[PDB]
């Protein structure tokens, strides 16, 4: 499991800060430039989420789709790929994943939509599952070329040091194995994902605390600035309203600092990720426990909620 | 190799139109930067709730007592512009060293060496790269084999002669229609089957499919 | 004209059936384009050219030829 | 399998290696051109 995005987030300074108060807005221009930093630093996290996303999923120029003969000699695959049946085209894994992992738009806060719609990542997860099965790696070098399943097989097994008869002699066995293997995964995830379900925890506490942030004094006789204005005149008002503009912009400042912190992780890992479908989905690894444990064959990805499964 | 020296002197020329003709990822770190300082000098005329922007200017119309707590509003807004610079300033030189270490790794695994790493060195199968310099950065120029024209053929696992069971060595089995052959599997070059060519294991009973054929056994007719 | 969509209303732009690769993206599947007079268009962008792969049990297909390319990184 | 001389390759005398075993190797394509 790899986390490749998270939900992209922008927020405006000034309405963020003030509510409707020209007194607090005109105050707030004493500090220059800092709502304008704050933007450029939440935009740039934004933009950044649909990169990761591309650099995972994009890796494919045509869109390949599998023969109506699902003969793949003995191997099968209705648990990863698409299910026609629904209007979430997803595979039933995919839903699977989808149920399991488990609107804030208020003080300034907005949450944009990603540009690849959930249905999109699901048609490039089929695209990368349709030629890896089809053609082996021959569609990252070039062109997808046809080639019987069973010797697509032959070629892992002699990638891994093993002589191909070994495969032929024993084609029902290995068959039954995989397919028995497969069942395993649907009852283990059925029955965690821990790794995406964190992300979006750690994110959805940061603006809890940004919100509460807002009914702190810092010191100020009150933290309704509404409320000040009403029992203060201007002299006084104003000492106490930059008493919130003070305590609201460390509130600000904290968050996005470490808002930068956290889209550094995990652009880590969707470049990871992006490696991971170059080198174990297309191809296959010489690398040891890069695509899992034992000696690599082949992996299929699929989609998940702001991230990847790789079955290795 | 006329073919193969013409395909690469002419694909030498492409690059050299292209870059004349970009480099976002180099040139939009020297904006950054640039942005950063401008917004650091900015920053000195902000006023921070004092009464000026200016120090002397203060220190001309109040007396050290009165005077003080306005600098020391001064120097707490340029205290936290500065904060806020070299912290950005420390995030950005970890993308930098994430990305020259990136580097690091192509000069040693593409320029030096052949990778067989998928996609590492530039798509397509890796022949050899060359560096070139950049102001602040780097740029590889990744030579990449790419099969190109293909044919559709019939193909089978194995061969059956005298009962058993026959495999390529270092090939892949296919057909015109009407004769067996043996052929590298990245290039089109048919070869006769031969003993030479293949290794027999076990009879013909246990492979999937498996078709009837003549493996042709070299010294047979110079036993004459 | 006036379109809404998952991203917005957006506002001025054409709003058509047809789909291309993303030119300008927009958010939640669309992308905005200059196009023929001459307008702004928006449109739900399409993820490439569609490929069935001409499989079966016994069929292959070997490259006859090779191209050589350079590749800027 | 059987030792043969498509198993195998030679290299010098036995003694050059620290660790060795006596055997025969079948030599089977002598028995094709025979």
């Amino acid at each position: 499991i790899l986390p490749v995005s998270m939900t992209k987030t922008s927020v405006d300074c000034t309405m963020y800060i003030c509510g409707d108060s020209t007194e607090c807005s005109n105050l707030l221009l004493q500090y220059g430039s800092f709502c304008t930093q704050l933007n450029r630093a939440l935009t740039g996290i934004a933009v950044e989420q649909d990169k990761n996303t591309q650099e995972v999923f994009a890796q494919v120029k045509q869109i390949y789709k599998t023969p109506p003969i699902k003969d793949f000699g003995g191997f099968n695959f209705s648990q990863i790929l698409p299910d026609p049946s629904k209007p979430s085209k997803r595979s039933f894994i995919e839903d699977l994943l989808f149920n399991k992992v488990t609107a804030q738009k208020f003080n300034g806060l907005t949450v944009l939509p990603p540009l690849l719609t959930d249905e999109m990542i699901a048609q490039y997860t089929s695209a990368l599952l349709a030629g890896t099965i089809t053609s082996g790696w021959t569609f990252g070098a070039g062109a997808a070329l046809q080639i019987p399943f069973a010797m697509q097989m032959a070629y892992r097994f002699n990638g891994i040091g093993v002589t191909q008869n070994v495969l032929y002699e024993n084609q029902k066995l290995i068959a039954n194995q995989f397919n028995s293997a497969i069942g395993k995964i649907q009852d283990s995830l059925s029955s965690a994902l821990g790794k995406l379900q964190d992300v979006v925890n750690q994110n959805a506490q940061a603006l809890n605390t940004l919100v509460k942030q807002l009914s702190s004094n810092f010191g100020a006789i009150s933290s309704v600035l509404n409320d000040i204005l009403s029992r203060l005149d201007p002299p006084e008002a104003e000492v106490q309203i930059d008493r919130l503009i003070t305590g609201r912009l460390q509130s600000l400042q904290t968050y996005v600092t470490q808002q930068l912190i956290r889209a550094a992780e995990i652009r880590a890992s969707a470049n990871l990720a992006a490696t991971k479908m170059s080198e174990c989905v297309l191809g296959q690894s010489k690398r040891v426990d890069f695509c899992g444990k034992g000696y690599h064959l082949m992996s299929f990805p699929q989609s998940a909620p702001h991230g990847v499964v790789f079955l290795h | 190799q006329k073919l193969i020296a013409n395909q690469f002197n002419s694909a030498i020329g492409k690059i050299q139109d292209s870059l004349s003709s970009a480099l976002g990822k180099l040139q939009d770190v020297v904006n950054q930067n640039a942005q950063a300082l401008n917004t650091l000098v900015k920053q000195l005329s902000s006023n921070f709730g004092a009464i000026s922007s200016v120090l002397n200017d203060i220190l001309s119309r109040l007396d050290p007592p009165e005077a003080e707590v306005q600098i020391d509003r001064l120097i707490t807004g340029r205290l936290q512009s500065l904060q806020t610079y070299v912290t950005q300033q420390l995030i950005r030189a970890a993308e930098i060293r994430a990305s020259a270490n990136l580097a690091a790794t192509k000069m040693s695994e593409c320029v030096l060496g052949q990778s067989k790493r998928v996609d590492f060195c530039g798509k397509g199968y890796h022949l050899m790269s060359f560096p070139q310099s950049a102001p602040h950065g780097v740029v590889f120029l990744h030579v990449t084999y790419v099969p190109a024209q293909e044919k559709n053929f019939t193909t089978a696992p194995a061969i059956c002669h005298d009962g058993k069971a026959h495999f390529p060595r270092e090939g892949v089995f296919v057909s015109n229609g009407t004769h067996w052959f043996v052929t590298q599997r990245n290039f089109y070059e048919p070869q006769i089957i031969t003993t030479d060519n293949t290794f027999v294991s076990g009879n013909c009973d246990v492979v999937i499919g498996i078709v009837n054929n003549t493996v042709y056994d070299p010294l047979q007719p110079e036993l004459d | 004209n006036v379109f809404q969509t998952r991203a917005g209303c957006l506002i001025g732009a054409e709003h058509v059936n047809n789909s291309y690769e993303c030119d300008i993206p927009i958010g939640a599947g669309i992308c905005a384009s200059y196009q023929t007079s001459q307008s702004i268009i928006a449109y739900t962008m399409s993820l490439g050219a569609e490929n069935s792969v001409a499989y079966s049990n016994n069929s292959i297909a070997i490259p006859t030829n090779f191209t050589i390319s350079v590749t800027t990184e």
